[PDB]
This record gives C-alpha cells, structure tokens and sequence, in this order.
C-alpha cells in the first residue's frame, strides 16, 4: 500500500526502552526502611506494557463472567452445593480477600523499594493483579449471598468476620504480615513464601474439592485468579535476585526467610487442613498427604533449591513445622466448633462416615477427638434448648484456651496432640502467652510489633450475646445467629438462646 | 474422569438431599450495610468498601483492636499518622466513574486494539507523507518524548499511595490514577518506535528526549518539581493532591493541551493527537475522582473542612511556585519553532485557558486566592 | 453414471471445446436454452445435467464474447449484435401490452430463453427482469384462488394421469 | 476544565436525523420485480445506529461465548448428552443455518425494497442478524463435532445434507422461499410467518427439549439468537405498515399469505413434530398440543389479530392445515427411517416407553405405527447382517413414496392415516406428483418457478451405496456410513452391508 | 425446579447409561473439507465456507439439482446470470482480517465505546476553544456534513450484492464493506451533534448539509456518480469493484484524506480526524477484502484471469470519467478556504499521493495502463 500495516504495539519494542525511563538524581531512594539495596539494571521476566496488560486480562474476566453470568446461573449453581461447603466459601472466600487486598499495598512498597524500572514495572503488574483478585474473592461472596442457599456472612463477612479468633491469625500473615516491616521482610512473606508455598497451590486444590462438593462458581473464578499468579512468583524470585549481590544478604536474607516461613505456616498449617477436611462433605485427599507434597517437597525441596545459588537455604524451622503438621488441624478445630457462636459461618459436627475416614487416615483421631465430640452431642450441642455450648465443657474440665499474642492462632495446651509449648511471661505490668520457640523469640527480640489485644483481653467481663449483638452477628430477622453449630435449616440458635447460657467471657491469664 | 457434585448422579443426590427447603436468609444483597452514595448501591461499592480491614482508631474502620504485626520500631501497618488531613470517615470516597477492576481493564484493552487497528491504518494509508519533516525528527522526537519522563516520574510519585492509602475506595483511585500516567508515557515511546518503523533513519532509542529531559533547559524546573514531588513527599495526600490538582493541571495541562495538542495539527500531524486523546479522555477521568475526595469528602468534610482546606491551600502555594516554574522554562521552547508558528496573543491565551480551568476546577474549590494575572505574568517573562 | 460426474457431462463438454467462433457458440446456447430449458422445453432428455451444462457454455461464449468485442459492445450489445436497450425496450411494451396471464409467462420466458447472459448484458438483462416480473405477477396473482382446480388444469392442459 | 462532559450523542440523537439522509433521484427506485409500492415515510421501531447494534450485540457474545469456553467446557456438557438429541442437533443446528444465512440474503432484497432510510435501517440490522445466527448455528455444530460423542454429520452437514429428501423441503421453505419470488411474498415467508409463527416458538422450544435431553450447549446459544428475534418481527409488521395504503394491497396481499403461510407449514408441521418427539428421549409435551397453541392460537389468532386493520386476514388455508396436521409428524417419521441410510445422522426406533406414551396421547399409533416399528425390528432392520432396509417393504407392500413437486415432502398416501391425496399431472412430457390442492394451484398456475429434480429423478437406476459413496456419506475409514438405523456405538452399518442389498432407486411415476 | 438433563441424578443417570465407549468418529473438525487458505482451517472458514447451498451448476458447488422455488418468471435463487465475472470456484475468496461477525461487531464495539470516552474528555477539556470558527461552523457544518450522503450512497449501493452475492465468503465481506459506510455516515452526523450541543447556536438539522449535497456545484458529479453506482448498476460485482477500486479508491480518499484530514489540523481540528481516522482504518481493512476477491480470486483466476481482467479494464474505464469529474468539480471548494491555507503546488502533490496510490493498489493488478499526469491535469482543470 503507500507503505504497509505495522504496529509497534507488541508490548515487547517498547518494553525494551523500559528500564531507561528512571533517571539518577539525589533522593531518588526507596522512602522505606530496609537493610538491603535492590540492585538498578534488576531485570523482569515479562514484558508487560500497561495497555497489553489490560488487554490480557480482560480477555480471562470476558470468559468468566459470561459463565457466571450465564450458564451456571441457568443451571442454578449456586444453590446446588452441599451446605458445609456453601459455609466454608464464606472463610475462604473472605479471608482470601483481606490477603489479595493486602497484597496491593505490599508491592506498592514494592515498587518504591525497587530502583530499577524493570523491576518497578513487575511489582506494579502484581499491584493491579491484586487488585483484580480483591474483586474475584469478593464477587465470589457476592455470587453466593445474591443466588445460594444461605447469605448471611457471605453479604456481610467484612463486618462480621470481627467477631471471632480465627480472624486475627488471618490478619497476621496475610495483612500485617505482607506490609509491615523491612519491604524485603514482607516479599518473603508475600512472595516468597505466601504465594509460592501456599496460595499457588491452595487455589487449584480449593477448586478440586470445590467440584467435588457442587460448587462450579469457585473452580469459574479461582482457575482465572491462578493464570496471573506465575508472574508473581517470579517478582519474589527477582527480589531475590536483585538483593543476592549485596552484602547484608548474607548477613540478613535467611533470618527474615525463617521469620516468614514461620509466619505462613503457622496459621495456614491448622486452619488449611481445618477447612479442607473438616469443611467439606466429600474429601479428595488427606492433608496429612498434601502438606507433605506442597511444604517439604515441592517449596523446600525445589522451590527453595532453586535459590540457593543466590545464597538462599531451606528455613531452618522447616523440622519444627513438620512435627506440629500431623495433628494441629485437628486440634483446631475442637476449638473453632467450641467456639461456633463467634464466627460468621455454620459448623458440623462429623458424621459417622467422616469419622471413619478420620480414623483410617489418622490413626487414634477417634479416641480423642471422635469420643469428645460423641459427647458434646449427647449433651446436645446442635440443639438450642440444652442450653450447652462446648466452651463450657473447656470451662467445667479446666482446659483453658489461650491466643499466642505473635500469631493469633488459639490453642488448647492441656488437650493438644500437637507441639503445643505454653510459654507464659510478664513484662511491664502485662502477661503474653506463646506457643512455640520462633514466636516466642519474635516478641523477645521485637515486643512492639507485637501488642495485638485477643478476643479474651477484649471481651472480658462481657456477656457472649451482647458481643453479637453489638458487631452484628444477626441474620436479618434480627435474632437467629448467621453461625450456628449445625448445618440443617431447622432449629436455629437465637440470641435469646445465647443469653440463655450467661456465658461471661475471662481472660485466662488471670489464673497465673 | 474425575466426578463432579454438580453433574454425578450419586454425589449430586446426596448434595440435594442435604438442602433447605427455602434459603436460610431473604437478604441476599451482598453489601446491604456500605450506605449507598447514588440511592441504590452498585457492584463497585458491594465489591470495594469495606475489604480494608481498619479498626475503628482509623475513622470509618469497622474492625477493632492493634494491628497484629507493626513495622519493627512500632509504625502502624496503616495509621493516621501517614498523611496531615484528618476526616470523619475514609471510606466515604466514591470514584464517579464506578470503576472496580473488570470495567477499567476493558476499556484499556479496547483502547490498546483500537490503537493497533489505527497505527495499521495510518501507515498503509500512507499519512506520514503530509507530516513537516522538522516537526517530526525535532520536536515529536526530542520534546514530546522528554515529556515521557515526566510522565514516568508522576506515575512513580504514586508508589507510597498505593502502600500508604487509608481506604479501599482511595487505594483503588490512586492505583488507577497512578497506572494511565504510566500508559501515557509507554504511548510517548510507542509512538517513536511506530516512527522508527515508518520513517527511515528515525531512531526510537531514548537518549535523546533523556538527554533533553536530565540536561536540556526547557524542561529543567519541571525534571525539578517531578522529581520533589515523587522523593521528597512522605504523606500520600500531598503527592496525589499536588500532583493533581496542582502541577499536572497547570503545566502537564499547558504541555499537553495548549502546545503539543495545539501545535502538532499545525505541521500536519495527526498521529501525536491520537496519543494525546487518550492522554486528555485519562486526565479528565482522574479529574473527577480527585475532586471528589479533595473537595467532596475531604474539603467539605463535616467535621474537619476548614482545618484540610487550610492545609490544602497550604500546599496549592508550597507547589504552585516550583509549578510557575515549569512552565516558565518550558517558555523557552517557543523560540525553537519555525517563525510565525505562534505568537503573543496565542500564547497568551491559551495559559489564561489553563489557569483559569485551573481556578475553575482546583483553586476556588478551596478557596486558594488566585491571581491569574499574576501567574500568566510570571510565567511569560520566560517568553522569548 | 454419476451425480456431478457422468458421460452426459463429458460428452458436452467435448463439443463446447471445438465451438472456436462466438456466433457459433452463442448459437448453441441459445438452441440448448430452447431445448433443455424451462417448462416449454422441447425435451426432459438432459433434466438432470442441463444446468450444468448450460454454465459450461455460458463460460465459452462469455469468453468469446469479451474477445471480440470492443468495450462499448461488450456493455451495451447483444452476443448477436443487437441493441440491448432496444430489446429490452421493445419486450418490455409487448409484455405491458399482453392481454392476459397466458400471454405474460411466454413473453418473459422466451426473453429469458433468448436472452440471458452472456447473451444480453446482465445490466440491461436484470432490469428486463425488474419490470417483466411486475407485470407476470400481477396479472398471475389477480384472483388466484377464483378458477376452480378442474378449469385450471384444462387452460394449462395437463394430462390428468391421476 | 471549561464545560461539563457530554457525550450525549447516543444513537438516538443521531437516529433522529436519519430518515433525511435519503434524498430524490429519479432512478431512486428497487431493482426487483414487485407488486406492491413500500411508502417512504415509513418509520422503524428500534433506534440504532451500526455502532450501537455491534455493541448492543458483542455483549451477548460474550457472554455466549465464556459460557462455552469455561464452564460448559469444564463440566464436559458436549458429551453428557442422550445419543438421540445428540442425532437430531445435527438436523436442527444446519438446518437452522441454512434459514439464517438466506434471511442475510432477504433482507438484502428488502434493504433494497424499502425507500425510507429508517425502514432500509431494521432490515439491515436483520441482515447483520442473520449473519451472527448463521456463525451461530454454525458454531454449535463445531462445538458438537469437536467435543461431542458423534461428530459424523455434526462435521460436514454442508455437504452430506445433500444426499437426503428431507433436505430439499428445507431449502423450500427457509433458502428458495425467502428470497425467490416477489420481496413481499418473501418477507411473508420470512418474517410474518417463518419467524412470527415457526422461527421465534422454535428456539424456545428447542432450549427446553435441549435441556430436558442434557444438552447445555443449544441453551448457551439459541437463547441469544432469541434475543434478536422480535426486531426481525418489527420488521415484518413494518413490511405490512409500509404496503398498506397501496391498492394493490387489497388485491394480493392475502393472496400471498396464504401462499406464505401454506409453503411454511407444510415442510414444518410434519418436520418439527418428528424432530421432537421421534428424535428425543425425555419429552416436554405432545406435538399436537403445541402445533395448535403456535399456528392457531398464538399466530393465527393474535399475531394476525394485530394485522387486522391493515387488512389482514387469517389465511383461508388455516383449517386445512389443521385436518391434515395430526398425523402428519407420524406419517413422516416411518418415511425418514425407511430411508435411513440417506441421512447424516443416526436414528432410532421407538423403545417401549415412548410407544406406551405415543399411544397415550395419539389413540391409535400402536395398530399403525407401532405393529410396523416391531415387524421391521422382527426383520433385523438395525442389525447390518440382516440384509433388510424398511425401504423394501414399502416396496413389497406396494406403498410407492412420493415427493411433491411444489414443497419437497415426500408423502405414501396409500399408507398415510393422514391426508391420502394424490394428483400426477404429464404436461410437456414430464410427470409432477402433488400431495394437496394449494400446492397443486401454485404449480399449475407457475409451473416455471417449480422443476426441482427430486431423488428418484437424480437417483433413478443407481444403486443406494454408490450414491452415498459419491457424495461422501461415510464416517473417516471411508467404510462405517455416518447414517445408522440404531443409536448405539457397536455394529455399525458400513458401505458393504448396503451394497449387499442391491437396491437400485426406481421413479415411482414410471408406473403410470 | 424443571429437571434438566445435566444435573438432575435420575434423568442423567438415564443417558449417561445409554453413552458409547468413545467418540463414533474420531475426525471432530468441522469443515474438515474445506481447502485451508493458510495450511492450518481458521475458525473464520470452518464457520463460514459452504454455508450457502449452492449446486455444482454455481461454480463451486457442492449441492446439485435445480432451486425448489424460483421467481415467478424462472429467475434462479442465486444463478451465474447475475454477473459478468466468471470464475472456477466462487468459494475461493478469504478475508484476510477473518472476520465473521463476532470480531467484527467486537471490534466496532471498541470504538463505540472509546468515542463516546473521547467525547466527554474533549468537551470537558473545553479543547473547542482551540478551533477556528470559520471552519467549525461552515466546512465542517456544511462541506464535511454534505460528505454524508456520499458515505449513504455507497453503503446503499451494496443492497442488491447482499442479495446477489455467489457465496458465503464474498457476502460476508460485502454485508461488512458496506455497513462500515453506513457507520461513517452515521459519525458525520455524530459530529455535528456533539458540535450542536457545545457550541451555542450550532444547528445540527441536516437541512443544510442535505442543501449541499442535492443543489451545490462541488459535489454535484460526485453525488451523480454515486447515483449511478448505486441505482444504475445491477451486476453486484461491478458495484462493489467500481465503488471500493475505482470511486472510493480515487474521490473518497482525496476527500478524507487529502482534503480534510490534511487540512483540518490546520484550523485547530482534532474533532474531524477523530472520526476520519476511523473511516481510514475502515478503509484500509475493506482494501484488503476486495484486493482479494478481484485481483487474487477473479483477476488470478487459473481459467478465466483474462477474461475478468478484460471486464475489469471495461469497468475502470466506464467509472474514471465520472470519478475524475467528481474529483474536478471538488476542487471548487479550495476557493473558499481562507487565503493562505493551501496552495496550488500542495494540491497538485495531494492528487499525485491518490492517483499513485490507486495505480499501485488497483489499476496495476488489472494491468490498466492509467497515466498519472493526464488524470491530475484532468482533476486540476477545476481548481480555479
Ligand atoms: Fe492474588
Ligand atoms: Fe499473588
Ligand atoms: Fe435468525
Ligand atoms: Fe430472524
């Protein structure tokens, strides 16, 4: 023609003449805190250009609502899931949501930490991502309230999730944990760890027993939400990369690697395995197996292995962990179902087929767990007129729940199969409780990062039902609880139910 | 073959067996609580207010209780203490245009295919042929690819927002806010680079517009401002504010608009118009999400008005005078054009469009005292 | 034989090879038009290869054609030379002038017998197909249903066979 | 900055101005043949304007689309599909396409007809419908033939349809009559009765048997060609709005309504009936109930209850249509199965339930219809080494089958508990077989517009295997033919077994 | 509740019994036949190509036996008789762009989309204070908005082919050549309502426009022309070859592109070439569909490319005389822009830019011996 088409547009000839846009003047520095220098000339693995981005991911959104919206809305999907599983969403739907919010501030820090604009232009892909994924969580909580079988804490999780204890440790690793401290601190938590170890993995297994339960609308956005997270991991392999010639590296690098390994699996070690085997009707694997698989083998073992030329070795915390994996997920839950009207969800008791699962695949699961939960049924648990709720029997059996004051999870120590170490100290006209040497040392070595106030620091001296009422636990009618200790539509617990009990929250540090 | 509940005869008898006979709730409305700012809610306030986990001790926080990991010294992860404005609720913003992220990746995306479909049309149809040479090689090449990093630096300016933002409402403006300044200066280079494969001998490497833009004059006090705005702010409203309704409204405005929109035309090029559209239709967009938390939220706050108009106006004359600045180097460019390209009364002209916009949309929403007199005469004694 | 491919087909297409001169060609097709073609053909011998066949010439003598004729010609003359428009014009007043619905179907088949490219210009044939087709269907659908079905037949002249 | 941003110039505000946008010239006239003048003040009903209508409609792809990538995809809804709705898409999918693209083809015709611009305007957005819904109907063939059980047939429909009659009935009614004969009759054919009475029932109709039979996939796509359809209705009662001051109104118009609306019923009454209840297993209701709620009550009733004023009236063909509809479907079903291996597709007979619930709602079809199915199942008709087609007992029987000259369909009246009529004209040396006396009128009164050479014409003295040889009828092996008399995937039919049986078509007519 | 085959347990365990082992065939294409043009079959073709039921009497075909219904007279549903081009296979033609309705209303939606963006940025920016009135409220008003009809003439000029066409593959592309001149007639008018609304007193009404075009001397020949093609030309491949290779190919750039692309930058226009720059995308992408038809399939043809050739050349003469004195009559309007704006040696070089583009993209294909010179000194005798 008078010439012919060309286009540059190809995102790859401009992203080529990236990485000269930054110029040098002085104070053109990170505005954060850090004990290591991300090197210029640090460059990225995709080339990404803002306008190809889009493009990108328009394309994976178009094809995932469209089958929201149309096909699985005509085949009622969202009302044809088994109930635990309809509840479980509710957590893992919302909590997801709290880490991929977080995660946009953390590699906004990110991006102001990084010097060169090919690394810059990494973390911001992943900014925008998060973003993307903050309203795919969201919109799967929207999706259920708007067409399932049950609502409440689906509509409302962001405000109701503040009632109970599981939340805090959600907070911990995946808000405060990925932006509060040296901005490498928070990429090994993210990135490094976060992603790489456990969100990765957990969002293609979420959609296994997603489909195994009737859920199509979580395996509809979750396997779109995954496409994105390769880039990701090769942002926290880059902030390796970037730092590994700087000498505090060696001095630093395997300390906050620990730190934030420690961190991650704290929480998701018992509550991952919690939610899967304990939130689901039909199982697809045992945790026991998958922890296994995701931990030791596929991020230790090769994750990891291919770091270590970089100066990167395996946490040294990796044994610690392994030998409170076995049996934590199980303790939790005792607690969490003892502990079922503070939540924003509704909790079973196992059923007989589950139990027999339980125990072919956790030897010795029945004559601790399997007989106390027999028991909380005899003295009728599920119904509102026993005027039971299973914290009194920690209360009448003297069992007392402690939260850890570093990472919020709650433990038993006097009931626990797990490694459970109470480690109780005053400082200063206060006294923390720990529950193993890595917290423990954190709060030693650092006590004012660590001032969080627990559910029972809190609510003492309150009454369990004017908590409720107060941070709106209610379903609309405005009396029967969103939570309740069964997942059956029929005889529901109410807040009269509740203030029935005079359940009067103490703090259990009062005893020492 | 792995067997779904939803479509296995067994696992999907079982699931049905196990449901309620009605919904355990009528109220399926997922953000039924947020307070609506239109009268009926909407998908972008459902799917954003509220995912910012604050307690109640960050005004408008719904959660209660210390963050549970601070930064090491004791810093909040988010505190009142990041930024000086002060307001009864962060969570009151609302962007105009409702954008959460599925409806502003498309319009990006078609923005970017549309840019493909015209680049091949303008280069098969051959309109580089009418375009001045001089224009093209001197002043599209050097000048208005310096302005890239310009651009660059203002979306870089954003990074702390982003980590610093009190709300999900403001962190998803800015964010958005921050990632078209960015685009802009990619559409500057794309543009040099189609050149390049258009124009025989065009070279689309940077160092020369980079040369222009760290030692060259025209742009020195702007390289100056750009450069203080991004690394020597540390509260995330003075950047986003100054950056805004301050320096891009006057200068990256009379840049834009009153001389590459302006003067391109005039030497037959429609190519750098097409990128300055996109650059002009994301300046007005940003505009009204800017406006509403400056002036609607946090200006006509109920509680705090007077004291953040007061630190407003406080920083409209901290940068307003590095702003004039700018524009007054960049003065000199008008020297370097062919004779009788502009004059006077045309120059003129086009900076009172500018500052009384400006007043218009920024200053009198504070109530800055202005003088726009004053500032197109400081600005011209850069003239000739 | 053959669907698609059969002798009938080879034979015809051996004799339109050989047609070296467009007045002969243009005189087969319109022959092949008045024998195989329409309802008032002369035999249904060829009904299952003529449409075939008949494009097959219709490529011959539209090559020929355009050969031998000046640009001029090739818009606005017949294949035999005549005047286009003139035909057109003079078909159009005998068809404006037929007495009924008998007199109408002949007058525009014929024409398209005769006349169908590439022996007219299609501009000029389509246009006979315009107004011709006008005036057959308003006569033919003017009291369609008023003739019972036993005096229909008798004016076609059908052989009731059943 | 100076001034409020207006778009504000949606399609409207353009629309608006558009019926100026035509001006006088005296040659400003239609290039087709027509009875009728269209006034050139007419108005249409949607205001669009192109950009508006592409926007207006890549909305509905996407979600069209999205649906049958992820999640149909995902659930494997293209296999999970009875054997028999998978047999009848294949009919149902081209031959819907074949309708759709000759309506691009008509609505040329009436773009060029209409002399307002805003009444050109509806047909032309009809013409770019009519484009989406033939790479629709298409698209659903391709996803059938990539990812279903059979993709024989669902593969190459455009070339195997050609073998069969009932193909040819087809062309009759939804190619040659929308676009062959006077742009008014055409738009009758097409838009006041095809798509007002057949079309815009039919696609409903089809997502429900499609569902009922486990097909997801028909639903995704048929559902969003039903959203264009009532523009396209618009447009046929604008054709009757824009004709009506016209004098030549009064003279033909119910003249070639009737005509319209005896061509469209009699391919669809026997057709659609067949397709649904023979060529389904779980059924949504008996034919006879809707044929008489569509034609006569819906269309008949209220469609040309509206037309009214305009001069309209029901056609006078209606209640012959309705004495000879009844059994009409049944009647063709032993014909379509008799001829089996002319198809693309596989059939089978009636099993023992839908025999129980034929006789349930049509007294009488097991003593006719039933004690055949069971003597030709006696003889083997399914099994290939059998050596019998259902076709040889028509001929041993003496019941000759007969194919209309007019509509294509064939008929056996000495056979038929429906309409017996038979008239054979000679004229000119030819013989025609006619089935009723409207469609006998249309070929005496135009015997020029009606030579369609039928299969025993084309076929006379071939042997069946050679004809199905020739025109491709066979499965890739080159061997198994795509036509099967039984719907199971073992002992498959193969060219050899249909050669064994040396059966040599003969013209019917060569008995008189 | 109404029990669907997929998910309800009783019904789907019903016909999940009745599935066979493995797909009965393995071949799961879909137009598996179809004779690929780029080695592996697009979607595009698979969808498209043999969907018209065509006999072997139709060159390329694969159907057989007469139509069931033809016109009252015996006129053929789609027959070989209406029009002059021959060919071995009327199926042979691909869009390169592959467009078949989903990318096409797609991609149109992209720009629907972005216009109305770029409108609300451009009257916000308040960038009409930059235009020149006299242009604004007379060339584009009255001169561009008279354009208008000639864009409606060539998109009615397609009716009869959308009819007529021989196949799937030519009808798709024509039905898409001509709506794109409808959706350029329609931003004409889009133009001149935006302009009504922010400026006071601009009269969007097309009775001025309309004046124009039906009783002005500078496109009268051009609206005569358009005439023609439209209602004088049945062969609808003389229409679609003589609108987009010879009138558009010569009048309809110089208009767009040499006469108001060109110079209305120079009046402070960036509105005007917002919209031309979709009709020259648009322009160029139907380039390539009729290139292919008319010089790959026809012009190429391994039977009949002389023949097509010949009628081509026929055609290119018929239609140059009514189009150079369209392009004649058109030099009219020069005299009325403001001294200064052009000049005689810039026209006679924008002429030159058409002509030589034309004898490069069509005439060479057909071997059309044009001569430059001649056909702009034939154009220039109507400058002045
Ligand atoms: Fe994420
Ligand atoms: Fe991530
Ligand atoms: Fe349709
Ligand atoms: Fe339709």
């Amino acid at each position: 023609a008078a010439n012919r088409a060309p286009t540059s547009v190809n995102a790859q000839e401009v992203h080529r003449w990236l990485q000269s846009f930054n110029w040098d003047f002085k104070n053109n520095r990170t505005k954060y805190a850090t004990k290591y220098k991300m090197a210029n000339e640090t460059k990225e693995q995709f080339k990404l250009i803002a306008k190809e981005y889009a493009r990108m991911e328009a394309v994976k959104d178009e094809r995932q609502f469209g089958s929201l919206q149309v096909a699985l809305t005509r085949l009622n999907a969202g009302v044809r899931v088994h109930p635990k599983w309809n509840e479980t969403m509710k957590v893992v739907s919302n909590f997801l949501e709290v880490g991929e919010y977080n995660a946009i501030a953390a590699t906004g820090m990110l991006w102001d930490s990084a010097q060169a604009a090919e690394q810059k232009n990494g973390y911001l892909a992943q900014v925008l991502d998060e973003i993307r994924h903050t309203h795919q969580c969201a919109y799967v909580n929207y999706y259920f309230a708007k067409n399932g079988q049950d609502p409440a804490g689906h509509n409302d999780a962001r405000r109701t999730r503040t009632i109970g204890p599981l939340w805090k440790g959600m907070k911990r690793v995946f808000s405060d944990g990925f932006i509060s401290g040296d901005a490498v601190e928070c990429s090994l938590n993210l990135q490094l760890v976060g992603e790489a170890c456990f969100t990765n993995p957990l969002i293609v297994a979420v959609t296994e027993w997603a489909a195994a339960n009737g859920d199509e609308i979580t395996p509809t956005v979750f396997l779109s939400i995954e496409t994105d997270e390769l880039r990701h991991m090769a942002n926290g392999y880059q902030t390796v990369v970037s730092i590994a010639n700087d000498p505090a590296s060696a001095k630093y690098l395997n300390t906050d690697l620990n730190n934030a390994f420690w961190t991650q699996q704290k929480y998701f070690t018992p509550v991952l395995g919690m939610l899967f085997e304990y939130g689901s009707k039909f199982k697809v694997e045992p945790w026991v197996k998958t922890w296994d698989r995701w931990v030791y083998e596929d991020w230790g073992g090769i994750w990891i292995g291919r770091l270590g030329k970089y100066g990167v070795e395996s946490p040294r915390s990796l044994k610690d962990a392994k030998q409170d994996a076995y049996w934590a997920h199980h303790d939790l839950y005792l607690l969490a179902y003892a502990l079922w009207p503070t939540g924003f969800f509704r909790l079973a008791l196992p059923d007989q087929e589950e139990m027999e699962w339980f125990e072919a695949n956790y030897p010795g699961w029945y004559d601790h767990y399997g007989k106390i939960y027999e028991e909380w049924r005899a003295r009728g648990c599920e119904d509102p007129s026993s005027g039971f709720i299973p914290l009194m029997w920690f209360i009448e059996n003297n069992h007392p729940i402690y939260i850890d004051r570093v990472s919020q999870v709650p433990f038993c120590p006097s009931l626990a199969k797990g490694a459970s170490t109470l480690r109780v100290h005053e400082y200063n006209g206060e006294m923390h409780t720990f529950s193993d040497q890595w917290g423990e040392r954190m709060w030693l070595a650092e006590p004012e990062r660590y001032e969080c106030q627990n559910i029972f620091e809190q609510y003492e001296g309150r009454e369990l039902s004017e908590v409720i009422a107060e941070l709106h636990g209610l379903r609309s009618d405005g009396k029967t609880l969103i939570a309740q200790p069964h997942v059956r539509g029929d005889k529901l617990w109410t807040l009269d139910d509740i203030k029935r009990l005079n359940c009067v929250f103490k703090n259990p540090v009062k005893a020492f | 073959e792995r067997r779904r509940g939803l479509t296995d005869p067994e696992m999907a008898a079982v699931i049905l067996k196990a449901l309620p006979e009605a919904p355990l709730d009528g109220n399926n409305k997922m953000g039924y609580f947020v307070t609506p700012r239109w009268k009926r809610l909407t998908e972008y306030e459902a799917l954003t207010v509220y995912a910012q986990p604050n307690a109640d001790w960050i005004a408008g926080g719904l959660d209660w209780g210390d963050w549970t990991q601070k930064f090491h010294g004791g810093r909040p992860s988010w505190g009142n203490e990041t930024t000086e404005l002060r307001t009864v609720d962060w969570f009151k913003h609302r962007d105009p245009l409702r954008r959460w992220h599925a409806p502003y990746v498309k319009d990006k995306a078609e923005e970017w295919r549309y840019t493909d479909r015209f680049l091949q049309g303008y280069s098969a149809d051959g309109q580089i042929r009418a375009m001045n040479p001089t224009w093209r090689t001197s002043s599209c090449n050097r000048y208005w690819g310096a302005f890239l990093f310009n651009e660059y630096g203002l979306f870089n300016a954003h990074s702390q927002g982003a980590r610093e933002a009190l709300s999900d409402v403001t962190r998803v403006s800015l964010a958005f806010w921050g990632f078209d300044k960015i685009d802009i200066a990619q559409m500057i280079q794309l543009e040099r680079g189609f050149l390049a494969k258009i124009v025989p001998g065009f070279d689309e490497s940077t160092a020369v517009p980079k040369a222009e833009w760290t030692n060259g004059e025209v742009y020195k006090s702007a390289r100056l401002a750009v450069e203080g705005l991004w690394q020597e702010v540390f509260d995330w409203n003075e950047s986003a504010f100054s950056v805004h309704a301050v320096y891009d409204a006057l200068f990256g405005q009379f840049v834009r608009r009153e001389f590459f929109q302006r003067l391109a035309p005039r030497f037959g090029d429609n190519l750098t118009p097409f990128f300055i559209n996109q650059a002009q239709t994301y300046f007005q967009i940003a505009k009204q999400g800017v406006q509403d938390l400056y002036y609607n939220c946090l200006g006509d706050d109920p509680e705090f008005s007077d004291y953040n108009r007061t630190v407003m106006r406080n920083w409209t004359g901290k940068w307003l005078e590095p702003t004039i600045a700018a524009l007054r180097d960049f003065m000199g460019l008008f020297a370097k054009l062919p004779a009788g390209t502009t004059d006077k009364e045309e120059i003129t002209a086009s900076l009172y469009r500018v500052v009384d916009d400006w007043i218009e949309d920024y200053a009198s929403a504070i109530d800055f005292k202005a003088d726009r007199d004053q500032i197109v005469k400081a600005v011209l004694a850069g003239l000739k | 034989l053959g669907i698609h491919s059969n002798d009938t087909r080879d034979a015809w297409v051996n004799k339109i090879a050989h047609v070296n001169t467009l007045e002969k060609a243009a005189e087969m097709l319109k022959q092949f038009r008045m024998d195989h073609t329409t309802p008032f053909r002369n035999s249904y011998e060829l009904d299952n290869d003529y449409l075939w066949i008949e494009a097959k010439l219709e490529e011959k003598v539209a090559v020929l054609k355009a050969r031998a004729f000046n640009e001029v010609d090739f818009r606005h003359k017949t294949a035999f030379g005549e005047d286009a428009k003139s035909v057109l014009d003079g078909t159009v007043a005998k068809m404006n002038a037929a007495k009924d619905k008998w007199e109408a179907e002949k007058i525009h088949i014929g024409f398209r017998q005769a006349y169908k490219p590439p022996i007219m210009p299609v501009n000029y044939f389509l246009d006979g197909e315009r107004q011709l087709g006008t005036r057959l269907m308003e006569l033919r659908n003017l009291n369609y249903y008023d003739t019972p079905l036993e005096e229909l037949r008798k004016q076609r002249g059908v052989r009731v066979v059943h």
